[PDB]
């Protein structure tokens, strides 16, 4: 998908 | 003299990509009722995200195939059923950890941010499999914790935060995706995007490996729905 | 009260597309525990099931082999404790095979292909198993894994020619035993470039998909002699 | 590093 990863 | 072990497993885990081994040791390490630091939140994070994507992945593939059936058998329902019961429990385990520990026992609000994020994810990949009334309460339920994250982030963090970023992204997704609010979903990802823009290249040395990612993802999403 | 072999084969076909090699092993054992032979396809869905499960086993152990290491050459119990947890999984999957080794699939006669394959599965396994062994039980084990690819090789060329894939690729991985596990680098040079050679001057015969499939694991010979000579 | 035959042959 387009969605955020999983760290940040 | 545990969770020490625990939370050094998992980062040794992580490097031999055994997810779900990492997943355990997390979810030991949450159990011990202490916060999680920025980096353990991130291990929490990682774990699962790796172990619900490969359910997630393998979903698709099974019900791709039945999107073929007779141009077959029970056998494809059957095991994507199986494969559907498995991710459920893992988002209900996630779910479980927030909201019996890392929610209420939240110290500030980036990490409430994160969790509540986190929250509306994992409902978010219950809504992706659901169906009839249980799905329009799992959609109910991801927007309660998705806006709640809006709304702390909003008053707490500033627009380039990559936390804050990452959340707004994932609701936009949720708008276009699950709740079929498109126009709604390109709006947020619009102000996101150019809020966090304007500001991004005017900082000074501050989190740019998390937000350079998730502005490409917003800039892909953006041109694929307009 | 029980799945039908048909269903358990079916299933582990979509569970290989969907990248779920522990559903597949699982859906593959109970398929060669209806006492059945399996078929040229069944076969490579049980070695493709297994594989991949212990592939992903034997590249975690290396990873925390690796940390380990360096850590003595940073002062916990914790990198050793995970990885004997790491290797004690990896035995009992490579144990696993192995049984089913012996209570099935291998017979003292039937298809010469279809033994090859199980016996070359079997010097396979002992040889993971030798990988992660230390001591004199590292030397019990490299014995095994040289007693089934010895009768594999002793098989395969009486009954295969020297182009069939399945014989070339116990062939590889015998030369890669001796060159890894057995400590005999001369052997393993010279069992690889004769199977190369061998195979070599009998492509001219091949139909164009044989020749394919021969010419992809002798393209591994090839690679492993540039990197040992 | 070398390489060993691939599981499907
Ligand atoms: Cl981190
Ligand atoms: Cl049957
Ligand atoms: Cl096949």
């Amino acid at each position: 998908r387009g969605t955020s990863p999983a760290r940040m | 003299m545990e969770r020490a072990s625990l939370i050094q497993k998992a980062k040794l885990a992580e490097q031999a990509e055994r997810y779900e081994d990492m997943a355990a040791f997390m979810k030991g390490a949450v159990e011990k009722g202490e916060e999680l630091s920025c980096e353990e939140r991130n291990l929490l994070s990682v774990a699962y995200k790796n172990v619900v994507g490969g359910q997630r992945a393998a979903w698709r593939v099974l019900s791709s195939i039945e999107q073929k059936s007779n141009e077959k058998g029970p056998e494809v329902r059957e095991y994507r059923e199986k494969v559907e019961t498995e991710l459920q429990g893992v988002c209900d385990t996630v779910l479980g950890l927030l909201d019996s520990h890392l929610i209420k026992e939240a110290g500030d609000a980036e990490s409430r941010v994160f969790y509540l994020k986190m929250k509306g994810d994992y409902y978010r990949y219950l809504a992706e499999v659901a169906t009839g009334d249980d799905k329009k309460r799992i959609i109910d339920s991801a927007r309660s914790a998705y806006q709640e994250a809006m709304d702390i982030s909003a008053a707490a963090m500033p627009p380039t935060n990559p936390i804050r970023l990452g959340l707004a992204l994932n609701f936009s997704v949720f708008h276009y995706e699950i709740a079929n609010s498109p126009e709604e979903a390109i709006s947020l990802a619009k102000t996101t995007f150019d809020e966090a823009m304007a500001d991004l290249h005017t900082l000074s040395e501050d989190s740019y490996k998390d937000s350079t990612l998730i502005m490409q993802l917003l800039r892909d999403n953006l041109t694929l729905w307009t």
